[PDB]
């Protein structure tokens, strides 16, 4: 939640969600354990990106991610990745 | 009206961006730690001073023996930025179904014996899959349940 | 047991070229006409204090002197710090060592283990200023030629950057350690201490510095520093 | 020396000027880069104001 | 059944001095030309020229009486380069008066006439502005490099002032001169 900023790094910031560094609003959380837990495997986030977002852009594109030099096609093999992972929710976890 | 009126400025800009720097050439001993010929377990231990070493860790990555690579701390683009103090490295053994238990607060098979760990060691991993070494009377190896 | 400095002990405080320049600087210094002490040999190591600095000299005949212990608690139990030269090269090694009550060379001595890091490197006068400062560890030193008798001279000469270490540690005492022929276990050399202070600094063509003033000594000084300028 | 004078009156008003390229002012560093290499804008942009 | 093992790389920082880290490597130096430069952390930019100055071997770069770096030794070949900065002047427009006519002349201040065409981007400009860019109205004063304007061999009275003795004015079709000043 400290990643909704204007001017903050981390895989949210850089990968999903940008706020631009001159923002005009307000950003709004709440604890929804009530809800959204039980896992879950369909509330997903990117880990891999070849250029960090500009302020205000989404991206849905489940291309592979050379993360090695040669490259692969189509499968994840060695060094091939696919973007999306899930988070990993259950009621028994500490706050955090 | 008439005169003499100054109006602008300018300025040549430059054309490339050079990098000068010393010859890396304090390089560090990386052969005789993996690509030895004896290996420890949880039993034994090794700490080494890994200091007085500024060598790199492309061929750590780029290489075509290490398997898994995952990391939180840093990516592997730029490994050159960050220097590191107190660069410490233990071997170990472990079997095979029990890769993904090496974790931040990590509840698997081995987090009572192998000291399960919070994201306070940040920092990647290296798998080497031996196949003609490890096979065949080399039971010399320890573990406690 | 007490001599004066004259103006000996000035080295070069960065890796800046400068020529016809006379520059201003505040770094620690050695005070001009202090009172430094003295050590002879001649029939005297004891456990000196390292406050923000210490400058040595020591001058000889025959290569009595080695090296130096540092440290905090001289207890085996805190991380120590040593140099010994035994004319073949030199050895920084940062063990924890175990220590006596009178660590000579005989005619040696090494109890060394959970260490850190190491390294390999009359007409005398020696110079060693030692410092300690954001965990670094430096050396300024020079060796030089006399015409007296056993005084520390009246010229010039500025003592030059020999080597930088990244030790870390915290640092409160020192020894010397010089040998003697007979072996005597039981179970010459000049100290200043280096002050804050502020020097003019004279730059001369190819780059050397070859005059100062201690802009605190007297009325006159504070006048050339005020000025910045050797005549007035 | 009246003429001497306005030579190193505008001489000395000129080596002020530049020496005072290495003050900081209270701010990290008196260095424009190393401000721009070891922080990001948001709060960047307060030191070098 | 297989000997798995990895490592987890080290703990926290700013914490004690030589570390442990990867390399910096270096682009072959060019000179003579305006570049970017990045000698061991000192970041500039400049005009590299080898130097006749010699200096003590602990000692890395020069500076002067006003603090400015001025010289730097490369790290690799223990050379000492000089530093010079690239080119800046003024740009300053001659004319007669909107009122009178609507033709204009450029004076750049401390370049060759040679050097004017990168100075200002000439390609990145209007096309009526790269008309006082080259050209046969070309003249080298002292002032600068003045563009637009023709250089006559007759004196007259000071009009449109330049320096170090060179004025211009509008003249007989007709154009724009540039003269040295007669006293009487
Ligand atoms: C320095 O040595 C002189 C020797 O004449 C002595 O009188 C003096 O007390 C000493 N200390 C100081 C601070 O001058
Ligand atoms: C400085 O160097 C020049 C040329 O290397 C030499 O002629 C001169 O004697 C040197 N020493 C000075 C100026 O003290
Ligand atoms: C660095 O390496 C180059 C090899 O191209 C060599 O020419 C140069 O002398 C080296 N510099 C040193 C060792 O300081
Ligand atoms: C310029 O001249 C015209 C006629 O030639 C006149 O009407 C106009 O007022 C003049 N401009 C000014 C600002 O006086
Ligand atoms: C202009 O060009 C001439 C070439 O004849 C050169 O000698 C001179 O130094 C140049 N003047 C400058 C760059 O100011
Ligand atoms: C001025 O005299 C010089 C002498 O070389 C000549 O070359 C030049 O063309 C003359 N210019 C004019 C316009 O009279």
């Amino acid at each position: 939640v400290r990643q909704i900023a204007p001017g903050q790094t981390g895989k949210i910031a850089d990968y999903n969600y940008k706020l631009p560094d001159d923002f005009t609003g307000c950003v709004i959380a709440w604890n929804s354990n009530n809800l959204d837990s039980k896992g879950n495997y369909n509330y997903l986030y990117r880990l891999f990106r070849k250029s960090n977002l500009k302020p205000f852009e989404r991206d849905i594109s489940t291309e592979i991610y050379q993360a090695g030099s040669t490259p692969c096609n189509g499968v994840e093999g060695f060094n091939c990745y696919f973007p999306l992972q899930s988070y990993g929710f259950q009621p028994t976890n500490g706050v955090g | 009206e008439k005169g003499i009126y100054q109006t602008s400025n300018f300025r040549v800009q430059p054309t490339e961006s050079i990098v000068r720097f010393p010859n890396i050439t304090n390089l560090c001993p990386f052969g005789e730690v993996f690509n030895a010929t004896r290996f420890a377990s949880v039993y034994a231990w090794n700490r080494k001073r890994i200091s007085n070493c500024v060598a790199d860790y492309s061929v750590l990555y780029n290489s075509a023996s290490f398997s898994t690579f995952k990391c939180y701390g840093v990516s592997p683009t730029k490994l050159n930025d960050l220097c590191f103090t107190n660069v410490y490295a233990d071997s170990f053994v472990i079997r095979g179904d029990e890769v993904r238990q090496i974790a931040p607060g990590q509840t698997g098979k081995i987090a009572d014996y192998n000291y399960k760990l919070p994201d306070d060691f940040t920092g990647c991993v290296i798998a080497w899959n031996s196949n003609n070494l490890d096979s065949k009377g080399n039971y010399n190896y320890l573990y406690r349940l | 047991a007490y001599t004066n400095s004259f103006t000996r002990g000035v080295y070069y405080p960065d890796k800046v070229f400068r020529s016809s320049v006379l520059h201003s600087t505040q770094d620690l210094f050695l005070p001009f006409f202090s009172n430094v002490t003295w050590f002879h040999a001649i029939h005297d190591n004891p456990v000196l204090p390292f406050n923000d600095g210490v400058y040595f000299a020591s001058t000889e005949k025959s290569n009595i002197i080695r090296g130096w212990i540092f440290g905090t608690t001289l207890d085996s139990k805190t991380q120590s710090l040593l140099i010994v030269n035994n004319a073949t090269n030199v050895v920084i090694k940062v063990c924890e060592f175990q220590f006596c009550n009178d660590p000579f060379l005989g005619v040696v001595y090494s109890s060394a283990n959970n260490c850190t890091f190491e390294y390999v490197s009359f007409k005398n006068l020696r110079e060693f200023v030692f410092k300690n400062i954001d965990g670094y560890f430096k050396i300024y030193s020079k060796h030089t030629p006399i015409n007296l008798v056993r005084d520390l001279p009246q010229g010039f000469s500025a003592l030059e950057p020999l080597v930088d270490l990244p030790i870390g540690i915290n640092i409160t005492r020192f020894q010397t350690l010089l040998a003697l022929h007979r072996s005597y276990l039981t179970p010459a050399y000049y100290v200043g201490y280096l002050q804050p202070r502020t020097f003019l600094l004279k730059y001369n063509e190819n780059g050397t510095i070859t005059d100062a003033v201690d802009c605190a000594l007297d009325p006159l000084s504070e006048t050339k520093c005020t000025l910045k300028s050797f005549t007035v | 020396g009246k003429l001497q004078d306005v030579v190193n009156q505008n001489a000395q008003a000129l080596n002020t000027l530049v020496k005072q390229l290495s003050s900081n002012f209270g701010a990290i560093s008196s260095v424009l880069n190393d401000i721009l290499s070891r922080l990001d804008p948001p709060e960047a942009e307060v030191q070098i104001d | 059944y297989q000997p798995y093992r990895v490592v987890v790389l080290s703990f926290e920082l700013l914490h004690a001095p030589a570390t442990v880290c990867g390399p910096k490597k270096s682009t072959n130096l060019v000179k003579n030309k305006c570049v970017n430069f990045n000698f061991n952390g000192l970041t500039g930019t400049g005009v590299l020229t080898e130097s006749n100055k010699k200096f003590l071997p602990f000692q890395q770069f020069g500076r002067d009486i006003a603090d400015t770096t001025d010289a730097v030794r490369d790290p690799q070949t223990l050379e000492i380069l000089d530093i010079t900065p690239c080119s800046f002047g003024g740009v300053s427009v001659i004319t007669p008066g909107t009122n009178t006519s609507n033709q204009v002349a450029v004076l750049y201040q401390d370049v060759n006439c040679t050097e004017v065409p990168v100075a200002i981007h000439a390609d990145q400009l209007t096309p009526t502005w790269r008309v006082y860019s080259t050209g046969s109205n070309v003249f080298q004063t002292r002032a600068g490099c003045l563009i637009g304007a023709e250089h006559v061999n007759n004196s007259y009275e000071c009009d449109i002032p330049i320096g170090a003795g060179i004025c211009a004015s509008y003249q007989t079709s007709q154009s724009i001169i540039a003269y040295t000043m007669s006293l009487g």
